[PDB]
């Protein structure tokens, strides 16, 4: 059983870095895939990125590869999202989730999800 | 070619002199040879090295009665003061290339 | 292949053996490449790597020896101390621990209290040397 | 009594530490130059320090192992490092005017001769590789992908790789022939360097795999749970002979020397693999016997072909001679049990390791490409489930770590801590 | 690492273990740079290990043999800055003590070696 | 004082491997040439092969190059002959001898010989 | 290596002596320098390993560190009995080792047995 | 009532075998790729008052060097081309445009004629064949690689030291008063020769003579000179390389210019003086001291077989040894089997133009006679390599020591 707690500023001005921090408890010692997903209001969900907290190699959505950066620290056992150059359309509910390693016939699913932190951009 | 020849058998009485002839081929006109004796049922013994000029290399522990000489493509092994132990099989061997050539074996008996 | 790692594998040489048998085994155990093509420089790199592996082995061995020397043990393979063993640690008698269980099970039962054991050992050695 | 320390004591602690690679001396020294699978790794010792232990039982768990993740990460980094020096194909992303070739028909050819105006130059591509745009055609991922082509000199082939624990660690090895890979292992040996591991990419099948002694083995973290995969290790390797019946030529078009496929010498036919029927039937019999043993005699075992999803997992993806075949197994697993020529195609744009990052472009291979391989391991995904009716085992896989876990199923990395203490009747004077 | 380097004599004498443990801590041209870097790093660690071993050997010559707080039999001549023992042990930091003793270290080492050898030979 | 002793099967069937073991006492540590020779009944002797005890550079008679193999065991200081595809024509008295290390006027001699071992092939 | 200078002297002198006891990348012929550096670090690491093994032997003989260690097993008659003065005054260490080389294994065994017995009967009381 | 005491730190060493790796100077001739470069600071620590008895006839460094030389030869020869198809009947005829010597032979391969030497081919009973084509799988040397001897130092690995003797009065065996410790060795030259040592080291003081046991007239006698006897030796023939494709085989075409046997001279006065010093030396250890020529044996021991610029000369050396107390007609052959092996043989592809090599003569190999006559001999390559490795001995340092002093511990 893995528990997720996401945190970060609830109000962010336009056109600066947006920082989110998600702390995980009960995860596996290595080989985890910590993924960041978001859902914009009045729109469907969309994947942001994922980190292999053992290898350290990242991966991001192709349309957001220039604005995001995901890091992870094992000692405190957390992982951070930094979405720089935020725009007006990036207001959304952000979730930090963990995707499995079963790969049941060409799928990776995120079994464990965070509560869902609001991020609103306004002046 | 390259082959050694010698008498199949020779004999002499005790106390006499025995001559062993080792014959080299035409292409072996001057090669050094080595003599080996083998008493029936024991380890063959090193006797001596001997070249065409008459030089011979005595081996420690071998009786001095063994002697040798050379003449052209003929090598002579002379033995004097025989006993029953000398009855054996003798042969001459040589090294031309990294392949050895041994004689056909000569049985010497003493009566 | 050579160095101190072989010594560590020799320490591993008998894991399931008897405690006394393990201690006796410990006491007993105390004692032109062909270079076809572009192999010289790769051999230099491999030499760097092998030297660093051997140095890692030597440093681990020296750290263990220094930890042993912090207490009253210097460098002896087997060592005797002067801090009492309270009954809280495995109150049951010593015949079973010293005859039946292998070192693995003893380590599993002691790993919870190994830190306080080390602290008591170091404090006892410090006190013994200060008093003397 | 008192307490005495014992330096030089056999102790074990399950801890994970980075391991260094070890290439076999004959792997690199003999002939291999400029191949990814071998690099500046330290050559292994001539003979490993294999010491057999007695009366020891250690707990193994491959599904919580760390060597598999470590070796997968090493393979990822090695593949990226191999691909880095080659020149990118970014300028190639442009509209192409394509017409499909009708020189020969096998099962249509599906090839497309496409002209691109690189200031009209022709090239040959495959149908899966290029997608129509609305005739006009475009590379499948050139818009939002940093596409790249492999270096012409380098070649893709498995090469044995050993893993040696650093000083202060050991590799516990379960020598038990009958070992499903979980819980206690009766016979535990210890090594410094592991046996030969060949990094091979494959799905639904294990090629160049390590044959398992005794009988066929069935392994899973949870037979009952549907989600968890199932590894099947045959005792008798199965021959497979697969060949692409075509020959191509490489045209050097400068963008940076891009290599494009040329016209095919003579006939054009889709690739085919061959497997003997009787050996396949016998191996399937052993597999279903073992699965019934894990499921009861009354259980009914059924098979089916892939259930879909992407294309690298439905089919059997594998590289041969530098060409990446995606060869279907639609017909191999079509048989209902109670108590073969594989036609297949190629895709020159491949997404290795299932990431949306850089995709590598397969360089053309001149001449007929044929290869023999050792089908030794199967990856099965249990059917859903309604109870006590039957079971279906359509092949799955695709997760490369699952492929690695078959070779590293019998190793664990352990930290030795020879500083144990003990109580005894001894007091220092 | 240095820890209580500047602290009073007593605290440093009680915290010796920290310093004791801290003291024992391709493509052609690219390959040559790599091997020169390896040479530098390996030389550094090997020289550190050898200096530690030389210090251990010096301790072994006397009656220490690796023990930290040693104890010898050499009498303390008043010529080496004779002062109150408590005053020396609670006022001056190690640095000043060694600075004002660095003129007599060699004679102390020689006396220690001679006393240890005499104790070994006499008994 | 170098002594050579030989042992092995006395009777061998056709079409298998004949193995003979020769042990040596008093020989030099390294640099010696151990030779295997044989004499068929009624025929003259002929050299089989030899081994350099230090390097391991085997050598065989050209007429028997594809059938024989000579090896050494330095730990126990022995050497083995393995003659494959033995027939009825290979019945002979086998000797293990030590090669000379002098090369006096273009000869290598066999200073020391073994007692000779009989090997026969029969129905 | 390094301590070969004292060789050839008297055991008294040898005992007394033993008691007392940024490179850039522009250098020409770089490969020779780096290879011989590899060799020198090989020598130094082998030196420290040999020292560690020798110290382990000294520890199992009840000496731990130290150089002039003293023990309790008596000098047997068979081990080349000679007058101590000429043993320790005229000859050299190399000749003495060549003379006692046949017996060093027995010496080590007796030394280990004596130290083990000393530990046993010291921990006894 | 004495007691053992351990004395760790004592400078005790023992002789012990090992595996010296290599040391060269040339760029990665010999294969040389397994040879490390050599630009160290050779630490020549001269020991004081150290008498360490040496030996030369029982070194295990010599066999190690011989094995290294054989391995380098085989490795260099390996990537070359086999001459298996050459095993065909040759239609040979004499050439007139040391009278007969060379023979012109046509062969049919699918029909071309080339030049061969009389001692290189043997007739079959007009029609000739190679000297040993089927017994030994002949392989021809690659043209790019020569046979010039590159200096090859031997260094001891970690933990071992090499002991030099700087004493001039030294016959190899017996005690050596002056000794020094080193890690590398001097520039030993792997020259292949018989009866003459060719470019080896020069001994100081007077000429030196040495053997295992002189009395025993079987042990080779090595003599090291003081003043080298200059020998310049040529092959006065405009040889023409000819390439024939079967895989590129090389042979000799028609000779340009006149055909003359390869011959060369020796400074008569210097040779006489050096031989006089030698014969003065042999009087030790007043009878007749003859000097005959090589008594029988194969071509590798009868003549002064030696390489020169890729061409192998087997030279008549009777004239050099007839003074009882100078031009030498040097025969030429191109087939060659080295180190007295079988199954391996070289072809020595011809070199165009005229070759002339100027070299010293530094050592002599002589054998006693029964009964003197010190006729030359040799061919045991170890005897040749014992003329430079006679002042070296791998030694392992053993610091631990035990001494009988008066102590009681506790
Ligand atoms: C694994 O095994 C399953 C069988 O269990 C295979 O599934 C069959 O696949 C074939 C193609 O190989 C399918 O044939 C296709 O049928 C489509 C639907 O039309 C018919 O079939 C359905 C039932 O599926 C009926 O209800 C309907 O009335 C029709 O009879 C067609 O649309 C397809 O046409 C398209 O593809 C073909 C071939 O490329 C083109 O020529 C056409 O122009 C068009 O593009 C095709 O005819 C069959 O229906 C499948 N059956 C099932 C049960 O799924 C899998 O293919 C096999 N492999 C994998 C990877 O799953
Ligand atoms: C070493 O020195 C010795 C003596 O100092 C020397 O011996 C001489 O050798 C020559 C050459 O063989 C001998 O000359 C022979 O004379 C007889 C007389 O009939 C001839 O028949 C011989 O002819 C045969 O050999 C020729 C080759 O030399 C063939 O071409 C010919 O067809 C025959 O087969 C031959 O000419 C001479 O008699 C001896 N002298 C003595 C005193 O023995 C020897 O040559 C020197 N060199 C060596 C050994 O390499
Ligand atoms: C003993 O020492 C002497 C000198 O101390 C030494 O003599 C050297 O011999 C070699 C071989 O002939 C000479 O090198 C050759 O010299 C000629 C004429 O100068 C050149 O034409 C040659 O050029 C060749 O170089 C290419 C690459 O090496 C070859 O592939 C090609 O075939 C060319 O022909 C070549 O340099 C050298 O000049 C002399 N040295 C002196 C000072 O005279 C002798 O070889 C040593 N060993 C022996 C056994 O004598
Ligand atoms: C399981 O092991 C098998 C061992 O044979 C593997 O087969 C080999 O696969 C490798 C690539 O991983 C091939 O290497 C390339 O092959 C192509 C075509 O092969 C033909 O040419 C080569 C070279 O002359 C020759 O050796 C083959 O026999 C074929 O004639 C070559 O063009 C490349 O140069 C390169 O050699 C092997 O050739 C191929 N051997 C065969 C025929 O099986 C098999 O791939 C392994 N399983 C997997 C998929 O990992
Ligand atoms: C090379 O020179 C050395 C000396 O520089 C020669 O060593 C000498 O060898 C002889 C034996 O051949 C030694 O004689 C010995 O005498 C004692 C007492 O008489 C006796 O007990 C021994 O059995 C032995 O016969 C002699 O002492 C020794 N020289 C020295 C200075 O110790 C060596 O013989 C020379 N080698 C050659 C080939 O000339
Ligand atoms: C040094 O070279 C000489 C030259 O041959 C060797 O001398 C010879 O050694 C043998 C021993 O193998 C002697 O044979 C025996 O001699 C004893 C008397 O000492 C005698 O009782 C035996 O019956 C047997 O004949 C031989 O006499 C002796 N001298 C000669 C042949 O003239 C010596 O062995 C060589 N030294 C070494 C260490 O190799
Ligand atoms: C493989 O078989 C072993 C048999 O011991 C399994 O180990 C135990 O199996 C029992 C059922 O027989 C379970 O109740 C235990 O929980 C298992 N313990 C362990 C070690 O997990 C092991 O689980 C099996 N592994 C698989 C499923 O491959
Ligand atoms: C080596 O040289 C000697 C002397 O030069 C050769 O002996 C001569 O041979 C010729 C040819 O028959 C005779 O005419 C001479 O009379 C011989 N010389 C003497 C002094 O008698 C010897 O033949 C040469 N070696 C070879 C193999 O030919
Ligand atoms: C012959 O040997 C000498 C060694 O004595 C070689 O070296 C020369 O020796 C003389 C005598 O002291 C020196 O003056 C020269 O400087 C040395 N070198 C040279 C290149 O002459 C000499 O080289 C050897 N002969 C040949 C042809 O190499
Ligand atoms: C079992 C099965 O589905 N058979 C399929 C068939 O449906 C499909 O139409 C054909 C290709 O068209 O390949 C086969
Ligand atoms: C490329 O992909 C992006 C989304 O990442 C999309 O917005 C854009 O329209 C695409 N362009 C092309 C050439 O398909
Ligand atoms: C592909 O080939 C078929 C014939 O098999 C043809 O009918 C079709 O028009 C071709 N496609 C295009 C885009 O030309
Ligand atoms: C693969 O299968 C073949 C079948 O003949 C077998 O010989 C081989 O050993 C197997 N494995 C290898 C190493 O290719
Ligand atoms: C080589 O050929 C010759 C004649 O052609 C023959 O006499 C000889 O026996 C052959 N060699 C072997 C080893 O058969
Ligand atoms: C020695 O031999 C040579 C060559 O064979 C000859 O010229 C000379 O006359 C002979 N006699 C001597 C040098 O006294």
């Amino acid at each position: 059983q893995v528990q997720l707690q996401e945190s970060g500023p609830g109000l962010v001005k336009p056109s600066e870095t947006l920082s989110l921090t998600c702390a995980v408890s009960g995860g596996s010692i290595s080989g985890n895939y910590w993924s960041w997903i978001r859902q914009s209001p009045g729109k469907g969900l969309e994947w942001i990125g994922h980190i292999n907290d053992y290898s350290g190699r990242t991966d991001y959505n192709p349309s957001l590869k220039s604005r995001v950066t995901i890091s992870t620290d094992t000692s405190t056992n957390q992982f951070f999202l930094t979405l720089s150059s935020v725009s007006a359309a990036d207001t959304a509910v952000y979730y930090c989730a963990r995707r499995d390693t079963d790969f049941w016939r060409g799928i990776y699913v995120f079994e464990f999800w965070g509560q869902g932190v609001l991020v609103t951009v306004s002046s | 070619q390259s082959v050694l020849t010698q008498s199949p058998s020779a004999s002499a009485s005790l106390g006499a002199s025995v001559k062993l002839t080792c014959t080299l081929s035409s292409g072996l006109r001057s090669y050094t040879i080595a003599w080996y004796q083998r008493q029936r049922g024991q380890a063959p013994r090193f006797l001596l090295r001997l070249d065409s000029v008459g030089s011979h290399t005595k081996v420690d522990g071998i009786p001095d009665r063994f002697s040798g000489s050379s003449s052209g493509t003929e090598r002579y092994l002379t033995i004097s003061n025989l006993q029953s132990e000398d009855e054996a099989d003798y042969f001459c061997q040589t090294w031309t290339t990294g392949i050895y050539i041994f004689g056909g074996g000569t049985r010497l008996s003493v009566l | 292949a050579v160095g101190i790692g072989a010594v560590f594998l020799g320490f591993l040489g008998a894991a399931g053996s008897t405690m006394g048998a393990a201690s006796m085994t410990l006491t007993v155990q105390a004692r032109r490449a062909p270079e076809a093509q572009q192999h010289l420089l790769k051999l230099t790199v491999w030499g760097i790597k092998q030297l660093q592996a051997r140095v890692l082995a030597v440093e681990r061995y020296l750290r263990d020896q220094q930890l042993l020397g912090i207490w009253g043990c210097s460098g002896k393979l087997i060592c005797c101390t002067n801090v009492p063993w309270n009954s809280s640690w495995s109150n049951r008698n010593l015949s079973e621990i010293w005859d039946n269980m292998t070192w693995l099970q003893w380590d599993k039962e002691i790993s919870n209290y190994t830190q306080i054991i080390y602290g008591l050992l170091e404090e006892s050695q410090n006190q013994q040397e200060k008093n003397e | 009594l008192w307490v005495t320390v014992y330096y030089g004591v056999p102790v074990w602690k399950d801890a994970e530490t980075t391991l260094f690679c070890a290439s076999d001396a004959k792997a690199y020294e003999t002939k291999k130059h400029n191949v990814w699978a071998t690099h500046a790794c330290v050559p292994t010792d001539p003979n490993p320090q294999e010491i057999h232990l007695e009366n020891v039982t250690e707990e193994f768990n491959m599904w919580k192992n760390n060597m598999v993740e470590q070796m997968h990460t090493d393979i990822i980094s090695l593949w990226d490092q191999s691909l880095k020096p080659c020149v990118k194909l970014t300028p190639l992303c442009v509209t192409l005017q394509c017409t499909n070739v009708t020189n020969n028909i096998t099962m249509r050819g599906e090839l497309k001769n496409c002209s691109f105006n690189m200031t009209k130059v022709y090239s040959l591509f495959y149908r899966l590789d290029v997608v129509q745009i609305n005739k006009e055609y475009r590379l499948i991922n050139c818009n939002t992908s940093a596409i790249t082509q492999a270096c012409p000199k380098v070649s893709f082939e498995p090469i044995p790789i050993h893993y040696c624990a650093p000083a202060g660690f050991a590799i516990l090895k379960c020598k038990d022939k009958k070992f499903n890979g979980t819980g206690p292992c009766p016979s535990v040996s210890t090594v410094q360097c592991t046996h030969g591991i060949k990094p091979v990419v494959s799905t639904q099948l294990l090629l160049n795999g390590s044959l398992a002694e005794e009988e066929v083995m069935i392994r899973s973290e949870n037979i009952t749970n549907n989600a968890k995969n199932i590894l099947v290790q045959f005792n008798t390797p199965v021959q497979i002979n697969c060949t692409r019946p075509n020959n191509n030529t490489r045209k050097s078009i400068r963008i940076q020397a891009f290599y494009a496929t040329g016209d095919i010498i003579g006939d054009i036919r889709q690739a085919h693999c061959n497997v003997s029927k009787a050996t396949w039937n016998e191996t399937l019999g052993k597999v279903v016997k073992q699965l019934r043993k894990h499921f009861g005699n009354n259980t009914i075992i059924r098979f089916a072909n892939s259930s879909g999803g992407d294309l690298e997992v439905t089919t059997h993806s594998f590289n041969c001679g530098g060409e990446f075949f995606y060869c279907n197994t639609s017909g191999l697993f079509n048989s209902t049990w109670i108590s073969i020529t594989l036609p297949c195609r190629i895709k020159q744009i491949i997404n290795m390791w299932q990431r949306i990052g850089q995709a590598m472009y397969a360089p053309p291979i001149q001449g007929v490409i044929r290869c023999v391989s050792n089908i030794t391991g199967l990856i099965l995904t249990r059917d859903g489930g309604t109870n006590s009716t039957t079971e279906t085992f359509r092949p799955g896989g695709g997760d490369m770590r699952d492929n690695w876990r078959s070779e590293l199923y019998k190793y664990k990395v352990v930290k030795i801590e020879p500083l144990g203490v003990a109580p005894t009747r001894c007091k220092r004077r």
